[PDB]
């Protein structure tokens, strides 16, 4: 959509090649970010805790 | 932890309900600024307090 190429043109392109193409065009969002884990515990009410 | 998140969620709701009860603690001047996007004034102040 952004670089103005057809799907079959970039079929063999690697991830880093696509990221480089998008950044030159000016698109910053080219990465995926990890989530943060939250610790949770249930109270031992008539049952062992989890 | 899940305990800390829940404590913040419940406590903040109690604070936000108390400030807006009867005469609000915040003047209408800020409410206009916080509602410029269409968000309800009560929700706008809560997000800013975060």
């Amino acid at each position: 959509f952004l670089t103005n190429t057809t799907y079959d043109i970039v079929n063999n392109d690697t991830i880093d090649v696509l990221k480089m193409k998008l950044r030159n065009q000016g698109w910053p969002f080219v990465e995926r970010y990890n989530a943060v884990e939250i610790d949770m515990s249930v109270e031992p009410l008539r049952s062992p805790g989890q | 932890t899940s305990g800390s998140i829940i404590n913040h969620a419940n406590n903040l709701n109690k604070v936000i309900n108390h400030v807006f009860a009867d005469k609000p603690l915040i003047s209408e001047t800020m409410l206009k600024i916080l509602t410029i996007d269409g968000t309800t004034g009560k929700d706008g102040y809560r997000n800013w307090l975060d």
